[PDB]
RNA sequence: AAGUGUACUGAGUGCACUUGGAC
RNA sequence: CCCCACUAUGCUUAGCCCUAAACCUCAACAGUUAAUCAACAAAACUGCUCGCCAGAACACUACGAGCCACAGCUUAAAACUCAAA
RNA sequence: AUAGGUUUGGUCCUAGCCUUUCUAUUAGCUCUUAGUAAGAUUACACAUGCAAGCAUCCCCGUUCCAGUGAGUUCACCCUCUAAAUCACCAGAUCAAAAGGGACAAGCAUCAAGCACGCAGCAAUGCAGCUCAAAACGCUUAGCCUAGCCACACCCCCACGGGAAACAGCAGU
């Protein structure tokens, strides 16, 4: 709303670079936010996404294209690209595309969310031949550099985000800084999985066992237990080290919201290699679920009251395949 | 090659041996799925009994049933060992007569 | 510093001719470099450098003499390509000559340092050891190396 | 004498002088190929302490093991520059030589 | 004792080397006299024709 | 002599020679010019090789 | 006649190349 | 396929792409003619060095990567099959 | 290899595959005795019984033996020098930690690692160090067998937590 009433007026007077966090998948509100002008979608943090199957980059580009179609002209979106400011992947190709065509003339407004990496991308582009070093001007004082001037707008804060609840250290831990390694676990009905102390899943009413592949920060503990012991373990180990997020023990947990419940029913199990659904706990991560053929499973996801739990089509449907072998009686699969 | 080239390239890197039809094991267990006949490549023509069986590793394979007479039926347990048949292209396994549901050759 | 010989300079064959200065100025002009081609200029430059540097300019098969001649040739090729910027054959010849001069300089450095230093000073050749690795500098490698250098500087 | 380093004396070639008072010396040992039975020049890198910084790239040096490793890698001291690069003195006749030709003839004195 | 004998043998071989170098130098000077005569003859003809 | 380092030097000096560096820091220079390979072997054996007595003791 | 490379068209054609063809 | 007209293109400039039966299908260097040798081809070999091959097809292919700046080239597999090629 | 069969209408060459030999596991069918040797597929879970006592009390041992091969260049040599035995000391013996050297296989469609070095008493400076002679990284495997290395349910460790632990014997 603040962006609508302060910055949209300036923007609607040119090119817009809309940055979207690939892991987290504001889009439908763009027509009012920016108006009818040229827009380019940049899927950030691609390096942190595991390569579930060949052509996953193409699949992601496609998925972004249908998302935009759901929300827009293909405001007009003229290009969808995948970039990683941290690794400088695709930045030079983006620069070449920007400079290669007539359509990209005028100023550039870099719009996106707080965690999208706008700061990293702005620094990367500033440290490049694209810019003709940086200045600060009031729009709110914001950074800019000549190219016509590049404009870095304030990040749009995300509502119902676990990062808002988490502290600086907790947010740092939760946010993956290295490439994510999927962690698969074979679960039978009546079992519970704990992604830190933030996310929990209860699998039940399943005609057959299934596989759950957690895609999250490598340093976020994943704990498997029975439904009976799931609670008692939760109270005992809230915070502390077994569930490293949050931190502060009972002191922090007193202020931490309790985990509200949300029921889920999974569609027919599409084999044992194609995920049926990704259950995302806001920005912390997600879990891809593969039931067995024809099997329908009942789930209950417990997520902090303030934040929300989202069931989405699998972002990496073939992520179950990348794995090793079962270790002991433990449900865990050796990570490849 | 020259002596220097041989030294640089080291000893030959013998390729790993490809896993046979039985995935390196002399025998496996399986569940029959569908029995049928097959025609051997010419000049051999006599019909040969084959059965699709799901091994202990999930894989399904066609396995030749040797001898005359049997009772193998759907969802019946058999033991299958390696060994391609002379004149049944593709068939690369054999049910071991005298184990589990494979009542001895019904002579 | 590679100033060319003055045009009036007589050819090598005639600089030793007795009474050459005691003849017509027109004869001197005709015998001079002005009325000669670039090969004569290169030969005179080679003579100049030889007398300047090598201990025994009379020896022409010495390694120092070979290096001097090859350096003269390289200068010639550089001047030629300053104009015929599109001559791939002479570009190749220049690159090969540079490589050969580097090889001869290496040999001289390993054999007679006392004279290698004199060659280098005389011809203004800053000898540089070959790079250890030739790994291609592609976009990703360049960008990541720059980022790592900046990171190290920040840590320092 | 009772040095804790393995190789007491090693002759190598200086291949780097970008370290204060320390010279990067390359040492090559003939090694029997167990199969061909031919000998090849296996090479290892050693760091020699050179207080006087008299090492020049290309010199052939003799390195003596230090009593103890004085750094993470410096385990030898330059005992003697065996062949100063391009300034070789024939040890036999003691006269300077340039490759295979004497500068000062041995009959000079 | 062995090292002393080695040095003695080195001295002996050094004397032999010096003798060889003396003889070779004599022969080289004798031959280079003719070589220098040839060079002078060539130079004189060159200078004469050029003049 | 697996542990005795051996290194070669082609065309470094006008005359050929060997040089042994001992554990005591001593340097033994052996002239090989004009000698046959067998003669060189015998000389080095005499001046630095273990005698058959020592070998038999080992 | 065959084929290599390359490009258009829907097997041919265009350019160069080879004889692994005949005179 | 034949005839007619005409365009890319063949041409100049300035940049790109890097593939050909890019073949004398016979790698560089040195050497020899001593006793011939699968066959054909350009008589047979010796020394020395570098590069390359380890059945066929899958396959100048897929995946990844590089060059691209997106329709392509280079690198280059695996599984399954056969007792051939 | 002392080789053999197999491509074709036929011959020669190149090339793969298969046969012959000796082992080991499993299976079919079959089987008398005696001595000896060896003996879960599973680092999957375990019912049950037992496997650490001795001894005038203190001590000492239960850290060994025994087991497994999950992991994995912690194994070998040299230097130095702990602990232990020599009723005490002795140096001797034994052998830790630490330093130096050595030390498996495949993959380059794993090509760069990203601080991987040095000088200085220190501040601090120098900007270096490894790598196509394979660094870095992924996958596989106990090994070099009088025996050796590693693990001891897992979290590499084990304060702590997960949870109630036969990879000790017999057994399920
Ligand atoms: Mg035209
Ligand atoms: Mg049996
Ligand atoms: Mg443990
Ligand atoms: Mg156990
Ligand atoms: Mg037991």
């Amino acid at each position: 709303e603040q962006y609508l009433e302060l910055v949209s007026a300036a923007l609607r007077r040119s090119l817009v670079l809309y940055m979207v966090d690939l892991l987290d998948l504001l889009l439908p509100d763009l027509p009012a936010l920016v108006g009818p002008k040229q827009l380019i979608v940049l899927g950030n943090k691609v390096d942190l996404l595991p390569q579930d199957a060949p052509g996953y980059r193409q699949r992601l580009r496609e998925r972004l294209w249908e998302d935009c179609a759901r929300a827009l002209l293909l405001t007009v979106v003229r290009d969808v690209r995948l970039i990683s400011a941290k690794t400088g992947y695709g930045v030079e190709e983006l620069i070449s595309a920007l400079q290669r065509s007539w359509r990209y003339r005028g100023d550039v407004y870099l719009v996106g969310a707080t965690n999208a990496g706008k700061s990293t991308l702005f620094n990367t582009l500033l440290e490049s031949d694209y810019c003709t070093r940086a200045t600060i001007s009031p729009w709110l004082n914001l950074l800019k550099f000549p190219i016509h001037w590049f404009y870095d707008t304030p990040g749009i804060t995300k509502e119902n985000c676990i990062l808002n609840l988490l502290t600086e250290k907790e947010v740092n831990i939760v946010l993956p800084t290295q490439s994510i390694v999927p962690r698969t676990f074979v679960l039978k009905p009546g079992m519970v999985l704990f992604l830190g102390a933030i996310g929990r899943i209860d699998f039940l009413q399943g005609n057959q066992s299934a596989w759950f592949t957690v895609v999250a920060s490598n340093i976020l503990p994943v704990h498997i237990t029975s439904l009976d012991r799931a609670d008692a373990l939760y109270q005992k180990h809230a915070g502390h080290t077994l569930l490293q997020i949050p931190m502060g023990g009972k002191e922090r947990m007193a202020g931490f919201p309790p985990l509200v419940a949300e029921d889920i029913m999974l569609k027919e199990g599409l084999g044992a290699s194609e995920a049926v659904a990704d259950i995302k706990f806001s920005s912390a991560g997600w879990v891809s679920v593969t039931p067995n053929f024809k099997d329908r499973l009942h789930l209950r996801g417990y997520t902090p009251e303030g934040t929300v739990l989202t069931v989405r089509p699998p972002l990496l449907p073939y992520i179950v395949n990348i794995k090793g072998q079962r270790i002991k009686k433990s449900v865990a699969y050796k990570t490849k | 090659a020259t002596l220097n080239q041989m030294h640089r390239l080291g000893p030959p890197k013998r390729p790993p041996r490809k896993l046979g039809p039985t995935e390196g094991r002399p025998q496996l267990k399986g569940v029959v799925l569908c029995t049928f006949t097959r025609k051997p490549k010419k000049p051999n023509s006599a019909n040969r009994k084959c059965c699709r069986v799901r091994l202990s590793t999930g894989r399904e394979a066609v396995c030749f049933i040797p001898g005359e007479g049997h009772t193998l039926q759907e969802h019946q347990i058999v033991l299958v060992e390696g060994g391609r048949t002379q004149d049944l292209p593709g068939v690369k396994l054999t049910v071991v007569r005298g184990k589990y549901d494979c009542g001895h050759v019904q002579k | 510093l590679d100033d060319d010989p003055p045009p009036s300079t007589l050819l090598k064959d005639y600089q030793n001719v007795p009474g050459i200065e005691k003849v017509d100025d027109v004869v001197k002009r005709l015998l001079s470099l002005e009325m000669a081609n670039k090969k004569e200029m290169l030969k005179i430059k080679q003579e100049q450098f030889m007398k300047k540097i090598v201990a025994n300019p009379e020896d022409t098969r010495s390694l120092e003499a070979r290096i001097i001649a090859l350096s003269v040739k390289i200068r010639s090729y550089e001047e030629h390509l300053e104009k015929h910027r599109k001559d791939k054959a002479h570009k190749r010849y220049l690159l090969m000559s540079i490589d050969q001069r580097k090889k001869m300089l290496k040999n001289l450095r390993n054999t007679n340092y006392d004279v290698f230093e004199k060659i280098c000073w005389g011809l203004g050749i800053e000898y540089t050891f070959p790079p250890l690795y030739y790994r291609r500098a592609h976009r990703r490698f360049v960008t990541k190396k720059a980022l790592c250098i900046r990171v190290f500087q920040e840590t320092q | 004498v009772r040095s804790s380093v393995h190789a007491r004396w090693i002759v190598g070639k200086v291949i780097g002088t970008k370290m204060q008072k320390t010279a990067k010396v390359r040492v090559t040992r003939l090694v029997l190929d167990p199969y061909l039975l031919k000998y090849f020049n296996k090479r290892k890198t050693y760091f020699a302490h050179d207080a006087l910084q008299q090492c020049t790239v290309g010199d052939i040096v003799l390195l003596r093991a230090l009593p103890v490793p004085r750094a993470k890698h410096v385990k030898h001291e330059l005992a003697e520059i065996v062949f100063k690069v391009g300034k070789v003195i024939d040890p036999v006749t003691g006269k300077p030589c340039a490759g295979t030709t004497y500068l000062e003839s041995p009959l000079s004195s | 004792e062995l090292m002393a004998w080695n040095q003695a043998e080195n001295r002996r071989l050094h004397e032999l080397r010096i003798a060889r170098l003396r003889q070779e130098e004599r022969e080289q000077e004798q031959r280079q006299a003719l070589e220098q005569a040839r060079k002078a003859e060539e130079v004189q003809a060159w200078a004469q024709r050029k003049e | 002599n697996p542990w005795v380092q051996i290194m070669m030097f082609k065309n470094m000096t006008p005359s050929p020679f060997l040089r042994f560096y001992l554990d005591s820091g001593e340097q033994v220079l052996v002239d090989v010019e004009t000698k046959s390979n067998k003669e060189i072997m015998e000389h080095i054996r005499k001046i630095l090789g273990k005698n058959e007595e020592t070998l038999r003791e080992e």
